């Protein structure tokens, strides 16, 4: 897709596999979106147990951010930033709007997280 | 479970 990110989900699966999974999820849940969430390269943070998420479309990016902070057990003092196609998304946007504007040809929205505000730093 | 490779977000 756009951007210059690297996601292990894409390293691990060819496009045809990903598109079949993403299309299936999109069809089955019209009011939710499929999202891949992974730690950015070099980020000094834990990985999630799962990297595929089914997210309500009206959940805001901000609320999703708080959920991921909890999943990786961050302390309040710890920094964390989301990146989508190399841009930190606004917290007031809905996940559905973020999905519409950024999802890739395999129908997944890809979100990276890092303790740094520059992707890959 | 069959399809538990995805985390389903609810409130």
């Amino acid at each position: 897709g756009p951007g210059s990110m690297k996601f292990q989900y894409k390293e691990d699966h060819p496009f045809e596999y990903r598109k079949k999974e993403g299309e299936k999820i999109r069809k089955k849940y019209p009011d939710r979106v499929p999202v891949i969430v992974e730690k950015a390269p070099k980020a000094r943070v834990p990985d999630l147990d799962k990297r595929k998420y089914l997210v309500p479309s009206d959940l805001t990016v901000g609320q999703f951010y708080f959920l991921i902070r909890k999943r990786i057990h961050l302390r309040p003092e710890d920094a964390l930033f989301f990146f989508v196609n190399n841009t930190i998304p606004p917290t007031s946007a809905t996940m559905g709007q973020l999905y519409e504007d950024n999802h890739e040809e395999d129908y997944f929205l890809y979100v990276a997280y890092s303790d740094e505000s520059v992707y890959g730093k | 479970e069959q399809d538990d490779d995805i985390e389903v977000i609810v409130d």
